């Protein structure tokens, strides 16, 4: 259901069953018992419920907000423009928080899946999380509990002044 | 917002024109209905606040408090039915109307869009409270308690009035939205320092800062049960809400001016928890526990980090519920033994079993047992303060340890041991008291399933 | 020192006149109806229906919307080679730095 | 793989059914304890299947089912870490709980609130399962505090007994002192890795500075009753014997060790924390074993044995051998729960007698409990090819063949000798010799419940060691080559301890009554630790609270500084202004002075 | 039990 | 040897010289103490075994203890130099100590941030 | 009698009528705040046919 | 009003009245040192915990080990059986 | 129990020390045969100077024994289970419900034990009637300046009960369950 | 010999617990039944794209039918 591009899953490499002993593997019998006593009734119930859902098929939509002029293109006391820009900035802040959440989910999934080789096999995920975390900390950090778009603008201006000072040295 | 204000006002003629056998019933019915209606205010938007009109608005901070007040009014009525049973009809109606006026004033404080209207109503809350404390209190100390409380609040709040009017004159408006958008940094001049103080001390008095907390024990001990309930559940959170609202125009001077208050609260939590360890009055122990809990909210507000504000809101709601329930339990014990001495009546775990379970659960919530919202708030504030400074963890852990110690000490002293031999008037707990405790506890436990509701606007 | 009534005996147990009391008032009928009103409007309405109303409250906090927007943005950034999250909350081309 | 998640979640969910049904009519009948026991047995049988799957393949997962709340960039969700540790510890805990619950259905039969007792047992089991199967630090803390609170409620089972209340409060105090470090660790992990899940914490922290690991160490010391925070466990013997057998013997007291095991990939990087854990473990082993040698209360001896075994587990953690420590936890649960059950049987048979001095000649009077106690003591003392052999012997061998603090190693060896010693004590002064209990002998153990529970724990303490050791995948490089004397060190020390203790036990018979030595007083009085650390700090804190704060600041200075001083000044000014004179001759002269002053000043 | 309700000693203070 | 008592471990009655005084004055003192105790016990039992009592036997001793702990503190307080100095060193002492500690820590943190020598790789929650 | 019931419990209708009146007053207040009904750069869209207002 | 704790006794008459008030003997009655701490006339009972008291005596309050009307120590709460114990120890 | 005395005589104190010495000796000498051997030796010492008549010396004999006893005292002496300091001390105190709690029962609850409650009311009647005699009797026998000992008088005449008997007689049992 | 057990009155606590359970269930059971029926029969919504030329209602941006009903009726 979820876009596999957003949440990448490596191809599943499952070893084939190659028993060498002649003893009856209790795991196989237990799995068959489970599939007979739980899976079948659960699947039948899900089939019934999915039929009922398909009988009454309705839709819900993802609301899309158009881009609005930022706080940079906003007069000193233009309360209307400032309100629009502040709402857009808060929406962007929420979206960036969710982006960081997605990256963290990727990192956790990689850490669990790779088992004992997570340190070497999740370097790419660690790098992606480091990049996103540094970007987020540069943008949304130290603002405080009363953060506003004007405060990010001020922090960005301070950072750009520091960059200019470094470049001129 | 008038959908809640108008029925609250209509409660008064209803109670005044109701038969003497139906004041409590009608009051409970319609206060519960008002709370049910006010539950609709919890549908807060992610970014923008709910601006009903030019005068009233509500965000993810105001809505939980409004719901708490509308829910606490019926609880206060149920708790105050008992001792106000032999009173005359007119005085019972008067008491109910005082409670209703207090609730109405609290609603209009939590919804006000103008800082001066907020101040007017938040100082108007004094009159019903003071009357309740000095008229229906049982002891002779209710007169001094009312004065201490009233004068502490007024001496804190009058400079706030001066500062608010000065800000109105200088910036042109006191509306929360405008004062938030048109915000400007405060310089390090002495004038800005004293404006910061004038704005801060008023709410520091309300939620008792260590040193300005002397009025809270007197007020909570001498007042009747319902009065203590409001004073502990809402009238302390008024200061926290006001501080979280006004800290928008007090930056960046707070960074440097918060040190005295931060240190005062971070030491007063330990001091008041230790005081609870050595208390002889149950209500005084609960009041000092309230002081210790509100010290954390003071710290969280004075740190001004998103996690600190979320923890502050959660702790405010949780502490209000827990303190109200603890005061109700102490009231039941008092109405049974007619004394507030903790060591007087012992071994109540064998005479009132369900009341013992209520005490146990209330104490567990008080000591921040996971996954209660008390712990959610405390842990958020602790993490915020640790990020502020790693050294804070020592005081936070010591405070948690002492809180657990004194809460379980209260539980052991009251609901454990050998029963008091001579006491023979302990009757089986009524359905009303058990229902009161259940209505105190069940929302508290349910909020842990949806903590997002009481985590404030920064969630 | 004064002609005053003797202290009234400690509050008479409502169980004495009616063993079924529920607390509240003294009249048994009004006691029963007050208990019914309290329990109904407290547990069956504002607790049960209240928790259900607050549990199925429509998502106006835009959490699912934010997650979907984040998914779309991540798709765009990774597919087109953009470095996921930028390092400026506002475009530098619109900032007139001193 | 698909059945795995379902089975692992059901094994935890089924345990909540008795709690839900406690609101029904079953809770009011006498069938509730039996329903609880059957529920736990079914839970164990269901938990066997995921263990079989793990043994077959190695199936480990994480089930993040419910999304609780998202705090901006931090997502807190109800997640269970089904890995080797959890999937293997759940069956052992459930088996022990089943045995304990049958033994309690026998032992706690007379109690008017046996249903409450069983409900509290299941609540503790649920909290422990939450703790073990926790993927976030918040859920782990939930389990932590739940276990602590259930311990508090079970220690003070008899509310009338004040000593039970004191013990429960002491346990809560020490556990909260550990929770201070736990909260420190949680805060550090959140503020330096932006996650409470074990996954991201393991990922980001590849150096893991001292502070979070020191907080974890403090929490472990708190829950595992290590030195400084040790005395609560011996005092926790104030509760019913099933409680001390289930919580403070096998499941609860290993919570700290399990917490340290859970964060092993982090403690591996650090070196100071490893040394601190090793030293703390050695101190605990030596001190607790030394205290146990001269204890006269059988429950107290077994509690100190639990403390020493927990110290040995902490040492094993300090030698960077976490899986060995987990294996030792698993085996120690098996044999120590049985030891406690045998002690409880002895106590019940002799009419609530717990002092070994008034118990004797029970070898043939109670053959089944005698056999079980002997087998348990042998397993504890690392008798070869028992349950304790596959853990304790390997631990000693690993400690010997490693870069280790020498005195820690010496203390561990001495502690093993003293474990052999106190084992001899609970056999000589209890089963051997002539009877010392009062007449009217009521010795009887032919109860199906007690016999069956002890029998199941016997089978588990005999064969589970071999089974688990041969079934688990290899997770540590074995010490193949080792000097013979070092290879036999464990057995040699155990034999030496056995011989020396028995020798002194025989000398007790000699009619040579002497006076106590200083060392005996030190050992019997628990190193004096719960006599100055329970009187001086407490007295200082309480006296400070009463005088320096409660009176001095609040009721005196705070009031004197602001309210009292102002009111006094206002009163004096009121007296001055209202002089109550009322003479025109005075204030008309005042008017003249005012007119002159105004003319001078304002011109 | 009852409210304190000023007596003559308190009233004569005023 | 001999037993050295302390405040937390009082002298046992057996090792107390006063336990062995048989002088008639001490005996008379014990008799008076017993008489007072027996009178109090008689009053309490008369109130306790009374079938007509349906309340709490108020204890004047408990009332006095509660009053002295809470309400009688300030009226009997005199700002002596001992009291004033103890109050100061216990009230503002710890406050200034904690202020110094926290201020130094915050200054160190701010300096490290300013010079860029403090690592905050994943500090995106505060 | 029915008339007895109403003459004794007419007060049980004030607060519901109060809630209705408060909702009406809130709607009336919302009426006088339609200064930017469809004039916000974010939600400004063409009115659909047979839709005079978006009620915003 | 005369059965409540009062100021520090100064005259021997006041010391006798306070001793009578607290149900003690005049010789045994010893108030706290009047250093200004606010103790007042409340007696300074021996600083011994509630654990030393005879466990076999029939106290009015068994768990507290006290008798009705008996003067209560200032630090009773600190000296209860659940808290700091001053009973003699072997060593 | 029994009413105490204003003091313990030298005879009482010696006996008190003797019981403690033997009980501590039992704790030390765990073996029954071992304890019996040193018990007679202890008995001999308490009989070596029994006939000593100098009370000054007799008190000095006591003093030396107590110092010897305290130093030789067992740090962990044996305590009976249902004794102060015992493992089973106050264990069933949470089940001892006072009898007056039965008057608060619902009539339906009292309807399930008619014979017991009917017999209980007869006990209430006895207490109500006899109380006036007990009040009267105590006043007569009491010395003018109140009592000087806790010992209470018995029922002097017929048709009378010992004064202040109700709580002593209707006390909860040791195992209420 | 069966001896009478002296207990505090448990009638009132039991009655309160029974009343609390009954009053909770009186709406919990109908609410749970309604939720199950709605989920099984009505079901949730499908995330479809916004059709061109169509302006969805505010309640049409939520998934669960009960949440949609709340948003359409009270907001």
């Amino acid at each position: 259901s979820w876009d596999k591009d957003v949440y990448p899953e490596p191809p599943r490499r499952t070893p084939a069953p190659a028993p060498q002993t002649s003893l009856p593997n209790p795991v196989t019998y237990l799995t068959k018992i489970f599939d007979l006593l739980v899976d079948r009734p659960v699947t039948l119930a899900r089939e019934f419920i999915e039929q009922q859902h398909a009988k009454n098929r309705y839709y819900y939509y993802h609301r899309e907000f158009r881009r609005v002029p930022d706080i940079t293109e906003c007069e000193e006391k233009d309360i209307l423009c400032m309100f629009e820009a502040e709402m857009q900035w808060r929406r962007d802040y929420k979206v960036d928080q969710e982006i960081v959440n997605i990256i963290q989910e990727r990192l956790k999934a990689c850490q669990q899946r790779e088992g004992e080789s997570y340190r070497q096999n999740c370097a790419k995920e660690l790098e992606q999380f480091t990049q996103v975390s540094k970007a987020f900390q540069d943008r949304y950090s130290d603002l405080g509990a009363h953060y506003s778009a004007r405060k990010c603008l001020a922090k960005q201006k301070q950072r750009m002044l520091a960059e200019r000072k470094a470049a001129k040295e | 917002m008038l959908k809640i204000i108008i029925p609250t006002t209509m409660l008064l003629p209803m109670t005044w024109m109701s038969k003497h056998n139906m004041i409590w019933i009608n009051a409970t019915v319609h206060s519960l209905l008002i709370s049910l209606i006010s539950l609709s205010l919890l549908n807060q938007l992610g970014e923008n606040s709910l601006n009903f009109s030019l005068t009233f608005f509500s965000d993810s901070l105001s809505a939980p408090l409004l719901v708490l007040t509308t829910w606490l009014l019926p609880l206060m009525l149920m708790a105050s039915q008992s001792h106000l049973s032999k009173e005359t009809t007119t005085r019972k109606k008067l008491y109910i109307t005082m409670l209703i006026l207090l609730q109405l004033f609290l609603i209009m404080t939590f919804t006000a869009t103008e800082l001066i209207l907020f101040y007017i109503l938040f100082e108007a809350t004094l009159v019903p409270t003071l009357i309740i404390i000095t008229r229906w209190g049982n002891q002779t100390e209710r007169l001094n308690a009312g004065l201490y409380f009233l004068f502490y609040t007024l001496a804190g709040s009058l400079p706030l009035l001066v500062a608010l009017v000065y800000i109105q004159n200088t910036t042109g408006s006191l509306n929360f939205l405008i004062i938030h958008y048109w915000s400007h940094p405060l310089s390090n001049s002495w004038s800005n320092i004293f404006m910061w103080l004038a704005c801060i001390m008023a709410f520091m008095v309300k939620m008792p800062l260590y040193g300005l907390h002397l009025w809270l024990p007197k007020a909570h001990v001498e007042a009747p049960i319902a009065g203590s309930m409001v004073l502990a559940a809402v009238l302390l959170k008024l200061g926290g809400y006001g501080m979280m609202r006004i800290t928008t125009i007090l930056n960046p001077l707070t960074n440097y001016m918060a040190y005295p208050f931060l240190m005062l609260s971070m030491w007063g939590m330990i001091m008041t928890s230790s005081i609870c360890l050595r208390q002889t009055d149950l209500k005084s122990l609960i009041a000092y526990s309230s002081v210790s809990h509100m010290a954390l909210v003071i710290v969280a507000i004075m740190i001004q980090t998103p996690w600190s504000f979320m923890g502050a809101t959660a702790l405010m709601i949780a502490h209000g519920l827990t303190s109200s329930m603890l005061f109700c339990l102490a009231n039941t014990n008092y109405e049974r033994v007619h004394s507030r001495t903790m060591i007087l009546a012992r071994g109540l775990q064998t005479l009132l079993p369900l009341m013992a379970t209520w005490w146990l659960m209330a104490s567990l919530t008080n000591l921040a047992l996971p996954p209660s919202i008390n712990l959610i708030g405390e842990l958020f504030i602790i993490t915020a303060s640790f990020s502020w400074s790693n050294i804070t963890i020592i005081l936070m852990g010591m405070n948690m340890m002492i809180t657990a110690l004194y809460s379980l000490y209260m539980l052991i002293t009251t609901q454990r041991g050998k029963y008091t031999h001579h006491i023979n008037n302990i009757k089986a707990s009524f359905t009303r008291e058990n229902a009161l405790m259940a209505l105190h506890i069940l929302p508290l436990l349910l909020l842990t399933l949806n903590p997002k509701m009481i985590l404030g606007p920064l969630y | 020192i004064r002609l005053q009534e003797d202290p009234d005996p400690e509050d008479e147990n409502l169980y004495e006149k009616n063993p079924d009391s529920h607390g509240y008032d003294k009249d048994p009928i009004v006691d029963l109806w007050n208990m019914r009103v309290v329990f109904f409007f407290g547990f069956s309405i504002v607790l049960v229906l209240g928790s259900t109303f607050v549990a199925y409250l429509p998502d106006y906090r835009m959490q699912e919307w934010a997650r979907r927007e984040a998914e779309r943005l991540v798709k765009y950034r990774e597919a087109n080679g953009l470095p996921l999250m930028e390092s400026n909350c506002f475009d530098p081309n619109k900032i007139q730095l001193p | 793989m698909n059945p795995f998640a379902s089975l692992t979640l059901t094994t935890l969910i089924i345990l909540t059914i008795p709690i839900m049904m406690s609101n029904s009519n079953i809770y009011k009948t006498n069938l509730y304890p039996n329903y609880v026991k059957t529920t736990v047995s079914y839970a164990f049988t269901l938990s066997l299947v995921p263990l079989l799957m793990f043994m077959h393949t190695g199936q480990e997962m994480i089930i993040s089912n419910w999304h609780w709340m998202t705090l901006q960039t931090v997502e807190l969700s109800l997640s269970f870490k089904m890995d080797y540790f959890s999937v293997m510890f759940i069956p052992v805990a459930l088996f022990v709980t089943w045995s304990i619950m049958e033994f309690s259905m026998w032992y706690m039969h007379s109690d008017p609130f046996i249903n409450r007792f069983f409900k509290y047992l299941v609540l503790f089991l649920i909290t422990m399962m939450i703790l073990v199967t926790a993927n976030n630090l918040f859920q782990l803390f939930i389990g932590w505090e739940g276990v602590g609170i259930m311990s508090f409620l079970l220690i003070g089972w008899w509310h009338g007994r004040t000593d039970a209340n004191t013990a429960a409060l002491q346990a809560i105090l020490y556990n909260r002192i550990g929770d201070i470090g736990f909260v420190l660790s949680m805060a550090w992990f959140l503020t330096h890795s932006n996650a409470w899940d074990l996954q991201q914490i393991f990922m980001l922290n590849n150096e893991c500075p001292n502070m979070p690991l020191i907080g974890l160490l403090l929490a472990a010391a708190g829950k595992s009753a290590q030195f400084g925070l040790h005395p609560w466990l011996p005092s926790a013997m104030e509760g019913p014997t099933p409680v001390s057998a289930l919580l403070h013997s096998s499941t609860m007291v290993v919570a700290g060790v399990f917490l340290l095991i859970r964060f092993y990939p982090l403690m591996e990087t650090n070196k100071l924390v490893q040394t601190m854990t090793l030293c703390l473990g050695a101190i605990t082993t030596l001190f607790t074993a030394l205290c146990a040698i001269t204890q006269n209360d059988i429950k107290k001896i077994v509690a100190f044995s639990t403390s020493s075994q927990l110290g040995l587990m902490m040492v094993t953690i300090g030698i960077n051998q976490p899986h060995l420590a987990f294996l030792h936890i698993c085996m120690h649960a098996f044999f120590k729960a049985m030891l406690f059950m045998c002690s409880g049987s002895i106590i019940h048979s002799l009419n609530d007698e717990q002092d070994i001095r008034k118990m004797g000649g029970l070898y043939k009077a109670m053959p089944f409990t005698t056999t079980a106690l002997i087998i348990g003591s042998l397993a504890l003392t690392g008798m070869p090819y028992l349950t304790g052999f596959y853990s304790k012997d390997l631990i000693i061998e690993a400690v010997n063949m490693s870069y280790t603090n020498a005195w820690a190693l010496l203390m561990t060896l001495i502690a093993t000798s003293l474990t052999a010693a106190y084992s001899t004590r609970i056999i000589f002064f209890a089963f051997l010799g002539k009877p010392r209990f009062p007449p009217l002998v009521l010795i009887n153990e032919n109860n199906p419940l007690l016999i069956n529970s002890i029998k199941r724990l016997l089978i588990g303490s005999i064969f589970a060691g071999f089974i688990i050791s041969n079934n688990i995948p290899p997770m540590t490089v074995p010490n193949t080559t080792m000097p013979l004397y070092m290879k036999m060190t464990a057995l040699i020390v155990t034999i030496m301890g056995f011989m020396l203790a028995l020798e002194l036990n025989n000398t007790t018979y000699y009619l040579k009554f002497k006076y106590p030595s200083q060392t005996y007083k030190f050992s019997n009085m628990l190193g004096y630790y719960p006599s100055i650390m329970h009187r001086l700090p407490t007295y200082h804190n309480l006296s400070m609270s009463q005088k320096s704060a409660s009176s001095l600041l609040d009721l005196i200075w705070l009031e004197t500084i602001l309210p009292k001083t102002t009111s006094f000044i206002q009163m004096k000014m009121s007296i001055m202004v209202s002089n109550q004179k009322g003479l025109i001759k005075l204030y008309f002269l005042s008017f003249l002075i005012t007119i002159m002053i105004s003319m001078t000043l304002f011109n | 039990a009852r409210q304190w309700q000023p007596d003559v000693e308190w009233a004569e203070q005023f | 040897p001999k037993y050295k008592p302390s405040r937390l471990a009082t002298l046992p009655a057996t090792l107390d010289p006063a336990e062995y005084d048989i002088s008639p004055e001490t005996r008379k003192a014990q008799a008076e103490r017993l008489a007072i105790r027996s009178r109090l016990k008689r009053e309490y039992l008369l109130q306790y075994n009374d079938p007509n009592r349906l309340g709490v036997i108020e204890d004047p001793a408990l009332i006095r203890w509660t009053y002295a702990r809470s309400a009688n503190i300030y009226p009997n307080f005199r700002p002596t130099p001992k009291t004033s100095l103890l109050g100061a060193l216990f009230g503002i002492g710890p406050l200034f100590f904690w202020y110094y500690v926290f201020k130094t820590d915050r200054d160190k943190k701010e300096k490290l941030i300013q010079e860029g020598k403090l690592d905050q790789t994943f500090n995106i929650s505060y | 009698n029915v008339l007895q019931i109403v003459r004794d419990h007419w007060v049980h209708i004030l607060v519901p009528v109060g809630f209705v009146f408060g909702c009406y007053l809130d709607r009336r207040s919302d009426e006088k705040l339609t200064a930017f009904r469809n004039k916000s750069l974010l939600f400004k869209r063409e009115l659909r046919p047979n839709e005079e207002v978006t009620w915003k | 009003k005369d059965m409540f704790p009062g100021p520090y006794p100064k005259t021997p008459e006041e010391r006798a009245a306070a001793a009578k008030k607290y149900n003690m003997r005049v010789e045994d009655y010893e108030p706290y040192p009047d250093d200004g701490m606010g103790y007042g006339d409340y007696p300074k009972l021996p600083d011994r915990s509630q654990q030393e008291r005879d466990p076999w005596y029939d106290w009015d309050h068994p768990d507290l080990r006290l008798n009705w009307g008996e003067p209560i120590h200032w630090d009773l709460d600190m000296y209860i059986r659940n808290r700091v114990d001053t009973s003699p120890t072997p060593v | 129990f029994s009413a105490p005395a204003a003091y313990l005589t030298h005879q009482q104190k010696v006996l008190r020390l003797y019981k403690r010495a033997l009980r501590h000796l039992e704790s030390w000498c765990v073996h029954r045969d071992k304890y019996r051997y040193f018990a007679c030796l202890m008995r001999a010492r308490f009989d070596e100077h029994k006939n000593e008549k100098d009370m000054v010396k007799a008190t000095q004999l006591l003093r030396q024994a107590e110092e010897e006893f305290w130093y030789g005292q067992h740090p962990q002496p044996y305590i009976f289970p249902e004794s102060p300091g015992g493992t089973s001390y106050e264990r069933y105190e949470c089940y001892k419900v006072p009898e007056w709690c039965l008057d608060d029962w619902h009539p339906s609850e009292k309807a399930m034990y008619p014979d017991y409650f009917a017999k209980r009311e007869q006990w209430k009647r006895l207490r109500r009637e006899s109380w006036e005699r007990e009040v009267k009797q105590l006043q007569e026998e009491t010395p003018p300046g109140g009592p000087r000992t806790e010992a209470l008088p018995p029922a002097r005449k017929e048709g009378d009960l010992p004064p202040l008997w109700w709580h002593i007689v209707t006390r909860p049992r040791e195992r209420p369950m | 010999k069966r001896l009478f057990i002296i207990k505090p009155s448990g009638f009132y606590d039991r009655r309160f617990l029974k009343l609390m359970r009954f009053y909770i269930l009186l709406t919990g059971i109908p609410v749970a039944i309604g939720i199950t029926l709605v989920n099984v029969f009505i079901g949730e919504a499908e995330l479809a794209d916004i059709p061109e030329g169509y302006v969805p209602e505010h309640w049409e941006y939520f998934k669960h039918p009960i949440s949609r009903w709340i948003a359409r009726t009270f907001y």
